[PDB]
């Protein structure tokens, strides 16, 4: 009786399992969105409004889906598997999703104001536990939307637990670059605050946290 | 118990009682008198924080004007109220239902009527206008329930300043019609007490 | 019959489901050639 | 004639509902909330009319 | 428990008065227009005030229409069971609120407005929650701007 | 006259049945519909196409009061939305160069 | 249904350790808040570490995706598991009774 409900245990684990990752690669196929966003633009669109509808289609049927999951079974597997699934998910789409193309100051506040909303989703899901994906990448991202170098040595001297700050540093970089890479046209750029940004690749970039190389 | 020592007497011609043996009976009693006086303890101790409403900005420099009723004094505690007097009306119909009833219309009363000393002069500290409002809310109490209660009410009519004058009686006795007003809306909420 | 023109849907039909599971575009596996370049596009 | 029926009831009866109504609130419109507040009399179609 | 009509619904109910079993069945009836309100919420936060407005339409409304409907069905079935409706009423009402603050979570009053004029529509059937959005504002003033 | 089931007689599934069907008939005439509105877009003319949208969305609506009814409402009746944008397109200021005469 | 046959199904693609093994560590409380995103990052970004989101992707959102129907009969049968593991796993009254 012991194999048997232990097996049954296995298959409890099988399918809270297939439905944790139900929900999140739900989100991380909706985060696709983003691929294609019709050219999330250069320095700017202005304006910039809102909102990429594939991302309010998945605060929808994120919504209506922990409605009817809400419904049928019982709450602490919901709770939990929405709960570490679905903030973590955010978190890592937000890295990943960081790797996209040259960058607008306008739709930094655009993507900002998705992400922000995004964050009222899952929140809305839960934020009494800790929701600080919202606060993660919204400094993360915003910190890619932030071009101070002086600021990308500042911060993550401070926070952004940033694994990826590889690409994650690269892509900031790629964003002060990426207002820089397009400020002029033919060039589109001299690449002169990229010789600062090739300096501060060794030198806001490559001081990686004593292991100084990014 | 009482019909179980009745029919307890049946060979059994002890006498049948003794009823000191309902000492027994008189542990219910003080069963009983823990019982009632548990739950109408909790009610009253949530209708304590009945003060939290009336004493913050109620009859304080009070406008009021003339929102028939605007009595969350009177609401929330009558709301409440109805509560208790809905979850329990069926299984424990003509049970303290009914007794707890009339013990809320006394405490309701006496921690009620205990507000208006503190702004005894009778427009506090705006209440020339809301006179009438602490009127109506006054005779907001006037739902279902006894005399005696409705005489300490009436004798919370006089508590204030004036509120010894007849012309606060007949001048209310004028300002029934916003009564009324309330006597519609809310009508069907508080229609449970009747 | 599964040619570079008439290889999925034709190989989905009603009972070319005789045809193999992952063998379906590959239905000319039992051939000598198979299915003409990539073959087996389906299963994954 | 069932299917006439029901587009006579939604297309003769709802609609001049809804945009009757709303006159109170623009747009948000032909949704969720007429579905919410009409919900009128002649709402009873379902039961036997085609069944 | 299954039907969205009312006909059914009306008709099963006072059934199930006439079998006498009235606090159940008006205990189911409010069940079903609970979880009716409940799946109307499911059609859509697309932006804020709009969203507000809708929800407060849905869920007061059919509280009114619920109310024609009990003095409708429960003739002359007394105060108690009346004051059963009272619980579900505020119970709902409480439930607004929980949506409301379940997005303060990132408001302009206008939002307000819909929600205290619908709340007077509830008082066209006479019942007063006004006092509630009152300590609703009092504990929630940041956003209320 | 479907889905009027004391469910179910099949049981397959419960009460999942004629979402396959409407489903598949949505699928099939979905196509011919397509050709339908689009050749037979200039047989869909900016006279009674508002018509046809009228007696079309108002049937995309009441439906079961909806049950999986997307790719031939939205898809469909989009489209349709398309064909008055292209034929109240040409229909304007092109149709008003006398004006420009 | 796997027997792949014809399907990418990158759900069961991601039914891989350690990420699956893991994920049963990550199902043992679940995770009591050690939701690593070493973990969830790794495995739920290795398999699609293959566009990778990306940019300009060859990935996801409606590329093989469980649909509504299976989400239903997958919710289902999990609350009959849960629904069957109180009253059929209470009963084993030590030892062979």
């Amino acid at each position: 009786k012991f194999d048997e409900t232990i097996d049954g245990f296995k298959t409890l684990k099988f399918k809270l399992i297939t439905i944790l990752r139900f929900n999140i690669r739900a989100l991380c196929i909706y985060d696709i969105g983003s691929f294609f966003q019709n050219t999330k633009i250069w320095n700017m669109d202005v304006g910039s409004i809102e909102l990429d509808q594939n991302i309010a289609s998945l605060i929808s049927e994120l919504r209506r889906t922990e409605s009817k999951l809400k419904q049928q079974l019982p709450e602490k597997e919901k709770n939990s598997i929405f709960i570490g699934l679905d903030i973590v998910n955010n978190y890592a789409l937000i890295k990943g999703a960081k790797s996209i193309k040259v960058l607008n100051h306008n739709g930094i506040k655009k993507m900002l104001r998705n992400v922000n909303v995004l964050q009222h989703a899952y929140r809305n899901l839960s934020s009494e536990p800790s929701k600080i994906n919202m606060n993660v990448t919204m400094n993360f991202y915003s910190l890619c939307g932030s071009s101070e170098a002086e600021l990308f040595e500042y911060i993550k001297d401070n926070e952004l637990p940033h694994c990826s700050v590889e690409d994650l540093k690269t892509i900031l970089r790629l964003q002060f670059s990426e207002e820089m890479h397009r400020q002029l046209k033919r060039k589109e750029q001299s690449k002169e605050g990229a010789r600062t940004k090739i300096g501060k690749l060794k030198s806001k970039l490559n001081a990686v946290h004593t292991a100084n190389e990014k | 118990a009482f019909p179980n020592i009745l029919q307890y007497f049946d060979d059994a011609f002890e006498w049948n009682l003794a009823s000191k043996n309902l000492e027994l009976f008189s542990l219910l009693s003080k069963m009983e008198s823990s019982i009632f006086g548990n739950y109408l303890s909790d009610l009253k101790i949530n209708l304590r924080d009945t003060l939290e409403e009336k004493f913050h900005e109620i009859n304080w420099p009070m406008y009021t004007s003339n929102s028939f009723r605007v009595g969350d004094y009177i609401i929330e505690a009558l709301m409440i109220l109805i509560v208790v007097h809905s979850e329990c009306f069926r299984i424990g119909p003509q049970l303290i239902h009914k007794i707890l009833i009339e013990t809320q219309i006394f405490i309701a009363r006496y921690l009620f009527e205990a507000f208006k000393p503190y702004v005894g002069n009778l427009s506090n500290d705006g209440s020339l206008q809301i006179i009438v409002d602490l009127e109506f809310f006054q005779k907001v109490m006037g739902p279902l329930l006894e005399k005696d209660t409705e005489a300490t009410l009436r004798a919370c009519l006089q508590n204030c300043f004036q509120n010894d004058t007849n012309r606060l009686q007949k001048c209310i006795n004028e300002i029934n019609p916003i009564v009324s007003a309330n006597l519609k809306r809310t009508a069907i909420q508080f229609a449970a007490f009747s | 019959t599964v040619q570079p023109e008439l290889l999925e849907s034709l190989t989905k039909e009603g009972h070319l489901a005789d045809i193999g599971r992952d063998i379906i575009q590959s239905y000319i596996s039992n051939r000598e050639d198979f299915n003409h370049d990539n073959f087996i596009n389906s299963v994954k | 004639v069932g299917q006439e029926f029901v587009a006579i009831y939604e297309n003769e009866l709802l609609p001049q509902w809804l945009e009757t109504r709303s006159k109170m609130k623009l747009t948000n419109f032909k949704f969720n909330s007429p579905i919410e507040i009409s919900m009128r009399d002649e709402s009873f179609l379902a039961k036997l009319n085609l069944g | 428990l299954s039907s969205n009509e009312i006909v059914h619904l009306k008709s099963g109910t006072e059934n199930m008065i006439k079998l006498g079993l009235p606090e159940q069945a008006l205990d189911l009836f409010l069940q079903n227009r609970s979880n009716f309100i409940q799946d109307l919420i499911l059609q859509i936060v697309d932006n804020p005030t709009n969203y507000l407005t809708q929800l407060a339409v849905i869920r007061f409304q059919t509280i009114k229409k619920t109310v024609e409907d009990f003095q409708d069905i429960f003739k002359e079935l007394g105060a108690k069971i009346s004051s059963i409706l009272v619980d579900w009423c505020s119970d709902e009402v409480d439930n607004h609120f929980k949506l409301i603050d379940k997005q303060l979570l990132n408001l302009s009053p206008g939002s307000i407005k819909s929600s205290r004029k619908q709340i007077d529509g509830l008082k066209a059937v006479g019942l007063d929650f006004v006092y509630k959005l009152d300590e609703f504002i009092k504990k929630n003033s940041d956003k209320i701007r | 006259d479907i889905n009027l089931n004391k469910a179910t007689e099949f049981i397959l599934v419960d009460n999942n049945y004629n979402s396959t069907n409407e489903f598949w008939d949505g699928l099939m005439d979905r196509l011919s519909p397509y050709l339908s509105y689009f050749i037979d877009e200039k047989l869909k003319t900016e006279e009674d196409m508002i018509k046809l949208k009228d007696f079309l969305c108002i049937y995309v609506a009441i439906l079961e009061n909806f049950k999986l009814n997307i790719e031939p409402l939205y898809k469909i009746l989009v489209s349709i939305f398309e064909k008055f944008c292209s034929v109240s397109l040409r229909a304007f200021d092109d149709e008003f160069q006398i004006l420009l005469n | 249904g796997t027997s792949d046959r014809h399907l990418t199904r990158k759900i069961i693609t991601a039914w891989l350790q350690n990420g699956i093994l893991m994920d049963q560590e990550q199902k043992i409380l679940n995770g009591d808040e050690t939701l690593f995103h070493e973990e969830s990052i790794e495995l739920f970004k290795e398999i699609p570490h293959f566009y990778q989101a990306g940019k300009g992707l060859s990935k996801s959102d409606l590329f093989n995706n469980l649909t509504l129907d299976t989400i239903l009969q997958f919710s289902a049968s999990v609350l009959w598991i849960l629904n069957w593991l109180p009253g059929l796993k209470k009963a084993i009254n030590i030892d062979e009774v």
